[PDB]
RNA sequence: UUUCGGGGGUACUCGAGUGGCGAACGGGUGAGUAACACGUGGGUGAUCUGCCCUGCACUUUGGGAUAAGCCUGGGAAACUGGGUCUAAUACCGAAUACACCCUGCUGGUCGCAUGGCCUGGUAGGGGAAAGCUUUUGCGGUGUGGGAUGGGCCCGCGGCCUAUCAGCUUGUUGGUGGGGUGAUGGCCUACCAAGGCGACGACGGGUAGCCGGCCUGAGAGGGUGACCGGCCACACUGGGACUGAGAUACGGCCCAGACUCCUACGGGAGGCAGCAGUGGGGAAUAUUGCACAAUGGGCGCAAGCCUGAUGCAGCGACGCCGC
């Protein structure tokens, strides 16, 4: 009698990184744009959707997108402090 | 100083901390003479001492003074270093 | 290591106990990754009950039950299985349930008339 | 605690039959003392608060137990002066009285208290015992020959018997078929008073 | 064995000592903290994990010491030096490992860009161990998987104050190095001139957060005692060391305040553990009893330890019953 000698790991799914859509404000940095992202909550008082917006710090290798173009972006790990997205697709030039 | 236990484990720290320090300067050495073959050009003593010295981070890792991973960077990096010059 | 524990509840002199898979370092009464089973020793026979589903993974995975936890499981049958010995079956006793009120009046009912 | 001072002159106060055998109050159905006489002025708060005082000094129930009482009520899911009425019909010295084995509440109070009486077997001496359907009270063997319970024995006839209560024995087994809905409980009291009192 | 002053042996046993594991848990307090601290939901293709469980391989070979012991020195004390001597699962060199770590080349495949996977294939270099027991017998090393415990990052959520309008120069971003278990100005050199702010930046004030609790028809308002989960701290401030793991309460080093000892050279302390004392105050308890039960540490086990805990004492302080 005798087992295996590897045993191979169980799957895990791969997790599902966050996505989002925005408009570039800027590309003055090496290598990174920042991204406006909107959101709508409704307010928890007066129940009236209130939107809000997010700026991003995002990394794009080849500066690819400009100012006021819509992008999309994903997650990712931190590249340096505060970016934490990668521009995936420039989506609708401007 | 109240507990008897910790009063002896004064002692082992101590003895510990030596035998850690030790071996932690000698692969400081060792990485130290590295580099300076590199500076130096010397592709065939750079090569030599690279392999002792990457040997000198495995052993250590092996002692528990350094981790394994940080012997993993550590060689990683030398052995780019001569690929590279 | 992950260990199989008794938690107290209850009141003062009723001791009632849970059956939970927690870690050593996690203090008694503090969170616990599953409760498998409960255990009432006040009771006569003392109330035992374990999930047994779940009393074969964790001892699958290796946790170590206290030596309570032990006694109890090898009443209910679950340390014999789990390492192949035979008395699977277990010596579990359970309390006479005692007589149906509505059996008990009807019985008044029929004796006074 | 317990009230223990004069019983009629509450019945008197109240201006209706608690105990319901008492010369006393019909003799002077006025409130007690020197100025039990004089008019007094009419308010809301007065009527509800008398409907309460007639419950709980009827039953023997102090206020705090009372309140308790009505807090279980209103959380039950039928209306709440009816599951407060019978909440206190439950009641273990009430059950005593309402079987005849006693001539007062106070006495039903006292012969519970001091255990005459046992529940499905098991002795209990708490007033306050709320009695369940199919409950089954008999009389332990000491009592029995007691004085005052064989006085009980030959005196049945004072007053009714409600059907959920049943005496079945000359041993003076006490059935319950079922908690008593409004109708069955015959009481001299305006229920929807006391919710309204509670509700202030 | 005796003479009865002692003197040997045994190792059942065991003081002191070496060595292993534990001491990072458990218990306390809420000072600080307006912050990824906390709550809730995700991410890790960016990571660690002693002891426990379950596969595979192995456990070869040598060496030099030292505590304890004995002799002796210095010191008032705390403590400390020298000589001589002894052992190990203490320490140290080498072989083997080719699962594993590093580098070069190269094939297939999956995605989410770095990349991940196929223990892919291949060349070169390298990485371990420990014995004890004779009994329910316990151990050691590498490596695959699991279980447990974490680390780090992010969305969203919960105070007052513009009589606080500008703040920031490792600061915002990039590349080459360093550093870590791991990502990242985390650190560093150079280069670009950015980054955050009336969706209140930067300041000031207050405050541990939460499950919950109180009130209320609800919405809301107030609050966070006990019990339970996180966080923070341990005379004050700073620092690292040992370790799988450290705010290291009953560890270490330094500086300060305070108390104490001294031979004046120098030393020794830390109740926000349990109980208790003084003090402050309107006000809050016993210098109990047990490890019998439950949880924890070590031990093959018998067992030992446990002011966790289980209980007892005191106060109508609260609720409930009589
Ligand atoms: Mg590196
Ligand atoms: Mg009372
Ligand atoms: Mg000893
Ligand atoms: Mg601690
Ligand atoms: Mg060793
Ligand atoms: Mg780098
Ligand atoms: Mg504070
Ligand atoms: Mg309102
Ligand atoms: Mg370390
Ligand atoms: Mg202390
Ligand atoms: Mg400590
Ligand atoms: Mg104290
Ligand atoms: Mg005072
Ligand atoms: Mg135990
Ligand atoms: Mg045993
Ligand atoms: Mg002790």
């Amino acid at each position: 009698q005798k087992g295996p000698k590897y045993t191979p790991a169980a799957e895990k799914p791969r997790g599902r990184r966050k996505t989002a859509i925005g408009y570039v404000v800027s590309d003055k940095m090496q290598k990174t744009i920042v991204v406006e992202l909107e959101d709508r909550k409704s307010h928890p008082l007066y129940g009236k959707i209130i939107r809000t917006t997010k700026k991003v710090k995002a990394h794009d290798e080849n500066g690819e997108a400009g100012i006021g173009d819509r992008v999309s972006l994903m997650e990712t790990r931190p590249l340096s402090a505060t970016k934490r997205w990668r521009l995936v697709e420039i989506l609708e030039k401007a | 100083a109240n507990i008897k236990s910790q009063i002896k484990r004064i002692r082992t720290n101590e003895r510990r901390r030596l035998r850690n320090q030790s071996v932690k300067s000698s692969l400081r050495t060792a990485i130290r003479g590295f580099r300076e073959a590199v500076d130096a050009g010397d592709k065939d003593k750079a090569s030599e001492l690279l392999h002792a010295t990457s040997r000198k981070l495995d052993k250590a890792a092996s002692k528990g003074v350094i981790h394994p991973n940080q012997a993993a960077n550590k060689k990683s990096a030398l052995a780019l270093a001569l690929n590279k010059l | 290591a992950v260990k199989i524990k008794l938690t107290r509840l209850g009141k003062i002199r009723n001791p009632q106990y849970r059956i939970i898979v927690a870690d050593a370092r996690t203090r008694r009464d503090g969170r616990a990754i599953e409760v498998i089973g409960r255990y009432h020793p006040k009771e006569e026979p003392s109330l035992i009950q374990i999930d047994s589903e779940r009393a074969q993974y964790w001892l699958g995975v290796g946790a170590q039950p206290t030596e309570p936890v032990l006694a109890l499981l090898k009443i209910t049958g679950d340390w014999q299985k789990f390492k192949g010995l035979p008395g699977a079956e277990g010596t579990l006793k359970v309390k006479e349930p005692k007589p149906s009120k509505l059996d008990l009046f009807n019985a008044a009912l029929a004796e006074a008339e | 605690a317990r009230y223990t001072g004069p019983a009629t002159r509450k019945s008197r106060r109240l201006g209706v039959d608690l105990v319901g055998g008492d010369q006393s109050f019909e003799k002077r159905p006025y409130p007690p003392g020197q100025h039990g006489r004089a008019r007094i002025k009419e308010s809301e708060y007065r009527q509800q608060l008398q409907e309460k005082q007639k419950a709980r000094f009827s039953y023997g129930v102090m206020e705090k137990q009372f309140r308790r009482y009505y807090e279980e009520a209103n959380r039950q899911p039928g209306k709440t002066g009816d599951n407060l009425l019978r909440i206190l019909e439950s009641r273990l010295d009430n059950v005593v009285y309402r079987a005849g084995l006693a001539r007062t509440r106070r006495m039903a109070r006292q012969l519970v208290s001091h255990g005459h009486f046992l529940v499905n077997g098991v002795k209990v001496d708490i007033p306050s015992y709320r009695v369940s359907q199919y409950d089954i009270i008999d009389v332990k063997e000491k009592s029995l020959n007691t004085l005052p319970f064989q006085i009980a024995r030959e005196t049945a006839g004072e007053r009714p018997i409600p059907s959920w209560l049943q005496v079945v024995g000359e041993r003076q087994r006490i059935l319950v078929h079922q908690l008593p809905e409004r109708a069955q409980i015959d009481v001299p009291l305006t229920e929807q008073l006391i919710v309204e009192l509670y509700s202030k």
